[PDB]
């Protein structure tokens, strides 16, 4: 691997379907913050349990803001401009949900640390 | 890359479409929308022996939406027969689906799947499920909803069709994702769309994730 | 342009159809999809069958011909009898002609198996309609045409296979009883000639593909033919020698011999017993010489998965287990059959080592049969000692966790039997497996877990003395294993396995107080370990030991100052300080189990008081602050504390039941005030923020409080012994707190748990609160029906709890329905019929049961004006609603209760048990019996609903139904006959006279 694991947490990822005005699940598994040892850039990489198929692959852009979801005290929603899980870089409204408020707050802390590393 | 036609059969509402959709997009569809005849979707897995593609023929289980029926089974190379462990009639009908399938496809690998093992009040007990034995079907308890054994039917069929018993699903390396600049012209667009999404609740807020 | 074929005003373009079909089968995305829709509309066009002979003649595409035969099949199975005889003979001859032509072309026979098989099935559909009455020569001509060609003979074996399946294997659901019996007798009459043909082909040999097709048809014949065709011909010898030697015939032959093993056979005949032994000996000798010796590693072979090896080994397992389960006594008392018996079992030991869960379960069912036999049958176990010794190792190495309940149960039962048969051999295997964990040779988490589950499974089988030395040995070894291991992952794995083993040996714990005490204090130490799985296993092990040894916590043990339950309670704050809420609830539940053992009331109430001290003090400070200032609830953290207090009460009430009353009495008033306060907060949150509020963590937290309060009350009332206190103290404040709140909330804020709680209240004390039941109906009936009567999907929990509540009210307090105003009673009847139309099996079955119970409730009232008005208003609504769900094919799971309800309704009229005319005057002569009128009404209703039935079919059906309305199994038979006949034209009316 050309990357170092900064943070690893179990999570469920959703993308908002604007047409059906509903959240659709994208995968469940280990959400990883990966630091590229050549560029020092940190991405989110998330793989599905058992299939190991990628459900998230994007840079933690400094311009991203984690917002609460009205339904949850253990979730964040953010716009992503360029995710390449399914191939061609696409824009998504993501929601990621954790086991606990504590995991969610820890995730927010780590995501901010990654934004600051990505500002360099 | 090798592509194999896979036919999915079983009673209406057993979870055929829900199971395939979970495999295609990752999503769990809660609504029952009965399949009309057949839906065909390519499904790719990455293995230690390279990629395998299933051309999935997800057929209608309701008689009135049956369409071509066994017309869908022609030149199938593998199959899943689905029932619902919460519905005895769906297991009672497994011999009927099997009969119609093997009359068209004489010598193919077939998995029998008891779906919805996530539901506490199971009606088709483990002891009752024996139809697979004399028919040489693989059997798995699955849940499209909890993902219990959700990969097992495809892994078993892939081992049978490639003819390598030690074949595994692997993670493909993840390409470095692009760095883009947020367009100042669509900035107003995105705050709107984020407003709608923050104020729509995530489903299943009582689950472990 | 593809939509060309849907235009029937113009002749069909075969080349276009061939394009559509090709697009569907080989095209992709949008193109495939459009072809799919066009093909479906073509096939479903009711005149499409007229195009089939044109398509079969002029299409190049075998996929077009397949779909043409599907269209022909719909005609043959549904509308065949509308066709003139000339047309039916034409179609018959075209189909036979197409089959013979495809068989006579070697290239087409080789490469078009799909189309030939589909053609053969179409022919069998015609035989089901025409044969033998309108085709007496079919079997003679098939037998004759079979000598003319090897391809035709082989295809004739496929036709006879399909015919046998359709008549004997799949007739049950697809034909009337009369028609099934007709076709069975017909095949039975002509079988002698079919067998002669099959025997000659099997004797005269040569073409493997012909031999295989003939054996495939024999497998089907074996489901129904008399044993003499097998035992009084050469055929047993051929199957068990010749056909086991070649691998083309081997798989099918083994399946034939499995069904041979299931034949109905005379029990008292030495020649037959010898023939049964001989085919087994011959089969096993061919396996050992042509396939693999008894010593072969079948685990390795199966794993390697070469060719058809996996299916062959599955089939061998099915053959050995089937034959030995029936016949092993034939092999047991003769010295010269001992080697055959033990070799067959040795093959089963080798098959039992294959890593294939479903194959393992097949062999385990056989081993269960064998060791159960050796446990009870005299002078048998000594034969099987070496087999049993190997099986001990196989079961122990394959033990699954008790969570897999069916497989763990089967494995445990086999290991318990094997332990009884040789306790020393079992102990030796388990100790030496433990030694190979300790020396590292077989060390892994899976391996120590497996062994711990196996050791646990045989608790209670050894003598108390043997068990004592065995348990001490195992605990000393696991403790040494723990010390020896490095890092908390490894130590936690062995620690969980020590907890598991101790928890499974209560007899040992109950005999050794010092040990039990140490175990408990060690579980209390592990309740401080945050390492994942340790706290959960300590709590699970605690409640499991308490369930089994509770009496030892409630007495004063020698050299203790007090009952140990006092020591647990005194230190409860410290013991539980590091647990998650659900672990705390388990702990308190376990304490409730112990306290319920104390049968002195003053002492039990005092221990209950002491156990509930910390939740009662947290509660008292909240109730003081919360009532002094209502705004304090809005606080997220307080809501979580309140919910965890109520959950602690539910946990302790679960284990204490009737004994919980004084604690319920202490919190009851303030708990119901909290219910109202939390309700107001949810209401005003939904006003302030909208329906979205009900998704918010705050409102979900508040609703959790309401649901746990309802769960506490339902838990207590379901187990209460003093029902006078339930009615006098609990019910009135409960109904005042919950009913109006439920009624006056918007649908999305109503808790379905209210309905569940009321179900328990009516169940337990409904007879004693007639005015309370009326109040329950008035509060929940119309507002709940209005939530669930727009579709079958919205509010699934409310739907289920609603019909459970109506069911218990109709059973216990039917007077509540007599009190309803006519319009509300009509809504009740509408609600029951609505339940009938549900596919969800919970609602449908409650719906049908309420209907039965309601009829029973009206019958009981005897000849009075409410009963008479009920029949005049509702009898025909219930008869026609029942018939609707019986005949629409969308409600097949409700069949039995639909039939029971219809039988009851028909028997009321057949017995003249309805006092008034069901018809309104000037509709029939005024003398007319309700029987005559019901006949007429049903004739008219069935004629309108099924206009393709003749008057004769309907009159005969209804004649049979009314005669059979005291015999449920026969009545159900007549209903099933009717469900076959409505799917076709020209059903025989004499079918309803079927008897025996
Ligand atoms: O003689 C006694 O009264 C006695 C009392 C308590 C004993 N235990 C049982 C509890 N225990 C234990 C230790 C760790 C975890 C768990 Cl769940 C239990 C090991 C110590 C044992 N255990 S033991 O295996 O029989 C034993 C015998 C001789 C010396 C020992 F150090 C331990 C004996
Ligand atoms: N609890 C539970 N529900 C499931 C599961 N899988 C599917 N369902 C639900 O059950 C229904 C199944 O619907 P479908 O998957 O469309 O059924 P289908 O088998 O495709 O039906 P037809 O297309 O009519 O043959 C949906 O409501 C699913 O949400 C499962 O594992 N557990
Ligand atoms: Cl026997
Ligand atoms: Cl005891
Ligand atoms: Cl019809
Ligand atoms: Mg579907």
């Amino acid at each position: 691997e050309d990357e170092e694991v900064l943070y690893k947490v179990r999570a469920k990822l959703f993308r908002f379907d604007a047409d059906a005005k509903e959240w659709k699940e994208r995968g469940t598994g280990d959400c990883k913050f990966l630091k590229n040892k050549k560029t020092n850039k940190v991405r989110i990489l998330m793989r599905r349990d058992k299939t190991l198929k990628i459900c998230a692959n994007h840079i933690i852009a400094p311009e991203y803001t984690l917002k609460p979801n009205v339904g949850s005290d253990r979730s964040w929603v953010y716009a992503c401009t360029a995710d390449i899980a399914e191939g061609e870089a696409e824009a998504f409204t993501f929601a990621i949900r954790f086991g606990s408020k504590e995991n969610a707050d820890k995730f927010k802390e780590e995501f901010e640390k990654a934004q600051e590393i990505n500002k360099k | 890359q090798v592509q194999f036609k896979l036919v999915l059969v079983g009673d209406g509402g057993t979870g055929k479409t829900t199971f395939v959709k979970r495999h295609l997009t990752g999503e769990f569809e809660k609504k029952y929308v009965a399949t009309l005849g057949v839906e065909v979707h390519p499904l790719v897995f990455h293995t230690n022996r390279g990629p395998i593609k299933f051309n999935v023929w997800d057929t209608a289980g309701l008689e009135k939406f049956g369409g071509l029926r066994d017309g869908y089974y022609i030149q199938a190379q593998c199959a899943i027969i689905m029932f619902d462990v919460t519905s005895r009639v769906t297991y009672k009908n497994v011999p009927n689906w099997h009969r119609d399938l093997v009359r068209v496809c004489e010598n193919i690998p077939i998995v029998l799947c008891g779906n919805k093992v996530d539901i506490k009040d199971r009606k088709v007990k483990a002891k009752s499920i024996v139809f697979h034995r004399k028919k040489n079907l693989q059997y798995y308890d699955i849940s499209a909803k909890s993902n219990y054994n959700f990969e097992k039917p495809f892994l078993w069929l892939a081992r049978k069709l490639i003819g390598d018993p030690n074949l595994e699903f692997v993670a493909m390396p993840a390409a470095a994702p692009p760095e883009v600049v947020m367009d100042p012209a669509l900035a107003a667009q995105y705050e709107h769309d984020l407003e709608v999404a923050q104020t729509t609740a995530l489903p299943d807020e009582d689950d472990d994730l | 342009s593809m939509e060309g074929i849907l235009d029937f005003s113009n002749d069909l373009d075969i080349a276009l159809l061939d394009q559509v079909v090709s697009t569907f089968y080989q095209g992709e995305g949008v193109q495939q999809k459009q072809a799919q829709e066009i093909l479906t509309k073509f096939q479903d066009n009711p005149d499409a069958w007229e195009k089939v002979d044109q398509i079969l003649q002029f299409s190049t595409n075998p996929q077009s011909k397949f779909i043409a035969l599907s269209i022909l099949d719909k005609l043959i199975t549904r509308k065949w009898k509308l066709l003139p005889n000339d047309h039916r003979i034409g179609i018959r001859n075209f189909v036979v002609g197409m089959i013979i032509s495809m068989c006579q072309d070697d290239e087409v026979f080789k490469t078009q198996k799909n189309l030939i098989n589909k053609s053969d099935l179409t022919l069998v559909q015609i035989l089901k309609q025409e044969w033998p009455q309108n085709w007496p020569e079919f079997i003679p001509e098939l037998i004759g045409s079979s000598s003319s060609s090897v391809n035709v003979c082989e295809n004739n074996m496929i036709v006879l296979k399909l015919l046998s399946e359709e008549v004997f294997d799949f007739s049950a659901e697809q034909m009337t009883q009369a028609k099934a019996l007709h076709l069975k007798n017909s095949m039975s009459k002509e079988f002698e000639q079919i067998f002669k043909l099959c025997f000659q082909v099997l004797e005269q040999g040569s073409s493997s593909s012909l031999i295989v097709a003939t054996l495939e048809s024999l497998l089907r014949y074996l489901h129904w033919i008399p044993y003499r065709y097998i035992y009084e011909t050469n055929i047993l010898e051929l199957l068990s020698t010749k056909f086991m030697t070649s691998p083309d015939t081997r798989a099918i032959t083994l399946k034939c011999l499995t069904e041979v093993s299931n034949l109905k056979i005379p029990q008292d005949n030495d020649l037959i017993k010898r023939q049964t032994v001989l085919f087994f000996q011959n089969t096993l000798q061919q396996i050992a010489t042509s396939v693999m010796p008894v010593t072969a590693d079948l685990k390795a072979t199966y794993a390697n998965a070469n060719g058809n090896d996996q299916s062959f080994l599955q089939d061998l397992a099915m053959f050995l287990t089937t034959y030995l389960a029936r016949n092993r006594a034939l092999l047991e008392s003769d010295e010269s059959l001992r080697e055959l018996l033990l070799n067959a079992h040795q093959y089963l030991i080798q098959l039992s080592k294959i890593e294939e869960r479903e194959l393992f379960k097949t062999t385990l069912d056989y081993w269960h049969n064998l060791v159960a036999d050796l446990f009870y049958e005299p002078l048998k176990k000594h034969i099987y000692e070496e087999i049993c010794s190997q099986l001990r190792l196989v079961i122990i190495e394959n033990m699954v966790r008790p969570e897999e309940i069916q497989l763990y149960k089967s494995e445990r039962e086999v290991l318990v039997y094997l332990t009884h048969l040789n306790v020393i051999d079992t102990e030796e295997i388990m100790i030496s497996k433990l030694a190979r964990q300790i020396d590292g040779s077989e060390w892994s988490w899976h391996n120590i877990n497996t062994l711990s589950w196996a050791i646990g499974s045989i608790s209670g089988t050894m003598s108390e003395d043997t068990e004592k030395r065995f348990v001490v040995t195992v605990i000393k070894d696991l403790l040494g294993l723990c010390e020896q291991k490095r890092g908390k992952d490894n130590k936690a794995v062995v620690a969980r396995d020590i907890m598991y083993v101790v928890g499974e040996y209560p007899r040992f714990l109950k005999a050794h107080w010092n040990f039990l005490r140490t175990v408990i204090l060690k579980l209390f130490e592990f309740m401080h370990e945050t390492h994942e799985g340790v706290q959960d296993m300590a709590c699970d092990t605690f409640i499991k030991i308490v369930q089994k040894c509770k009496y030892h916590f409630v007495i004063q043990q020698p050299r203790e100052s007090e009952p140990f339950i006092q020591t647990i309670i005194r230190d409860i704050q410290k013991t539980t300080a590091d647990l998650q809420p659900q672990q705390v609830h388990t702990f308190y539940k376990a304490c409730g189990i112990i306290i319920s053992e104390e049968r002195s009331v003053a002492e039990r109430n005092r221990l209950l008081s002491d156990l509930m001290q910390l939740p009662n003090m947290a509660w008292d400070t909240i109730v003081e602050q919360s009532t002094a200032n209502p705004t304090l609830l809005l606080d997220s953290e307080t809501v979580k504390i309140i919910a965890n207090i109520i959950k602690t009460n539910v946990a302790v009430c679960t284990s204490m039941g009737a004994d919980f009353y004084p604690q319920l009495g202490h919190i009851y008033y303030n708990m119901l005030q909290l219910y109202r306060a939390v309700s107001s907060m949810i209401s005003t949150q939904v006003a302030a923020e909208g329906l979205i509020a009900t998704k918010t963590p705050k409102v979900r937290g508040l609703r959790t409080i309401k649901k746990e309060i309802l769960k506490l009350v339902e838990t207590y009332i379901s187990k209460a012994r003093n029902l006078d206190d339930v009615v006098k103290v609990l019910v009135e404040p409960l109904l005042n707190a919950v009913l109006e709140d439920y009624m006056n909330n918007v649908p999305d804020a109503r808790d379905a748990e209210v309905l569940n709680c009321m179900t328990t209240v009516v169940e337990k004390v409904g007879h004693m609160i007639p005015q309370g039941v009326i109040l329950i109906l008035q509060s929940v009936f119309e507002c709940t029906l209005d939530m669930i009567n727009k579709d079958f999907t919205e509010y699934p929990e409310h739907r289920v709890e609603f019909y459970k509540l109506l069911k218990v009210i109709n059973e216990k307090s039917f007077a509540a329905f007599l009190e309803l105003p006519p319009a509300a009673f009509k809504l009740f009847v509408d609600a029951i019929c609505w339940a009938f139309k549900h596919n969800n099996r919970d609602v449908e079955v409650n719906g049908l049961q309420i209907a039965l119970d309601l009829v029973k409730n009206i019958e009981r009232m005897g000849n009075v004006p409410f009963a008479n008005e009920f029949h005049k208003n509702y009898f025909f609504i219930f008869v026609s609603e029942t018939f609707f769900v019986l005949t629409d094919s969308d409600h097949k799971s409700g069949f039995s209760k639909q039939a029971l309800l219809l039988m009851k309704l028909i028997s009321l009229v057949y017995d003249n048990k309805i006092s008034v005319p069901l018809y309104q005057e000037a509709e029939v002569p005024q003398g007319t019996s309700n029987q005559v009128y019901l006949s007429q009404y049903l004739a008219n209703m069935l004629s309108n609903a099924f206009p393709h039935l003749t008057s004769e079919q309907i009159a005969s059906f209804l004649s049979a139904l009314t005669k059979q309305c005291k015999d449920l199994v026969v009545f159900k038979g007549t209903l099933r006959d009717f469900l076959v006949q409505i799917k076709e034209v020209g059903g025989d009316p004499t079918d309803y006279l079927f008897a025996e």
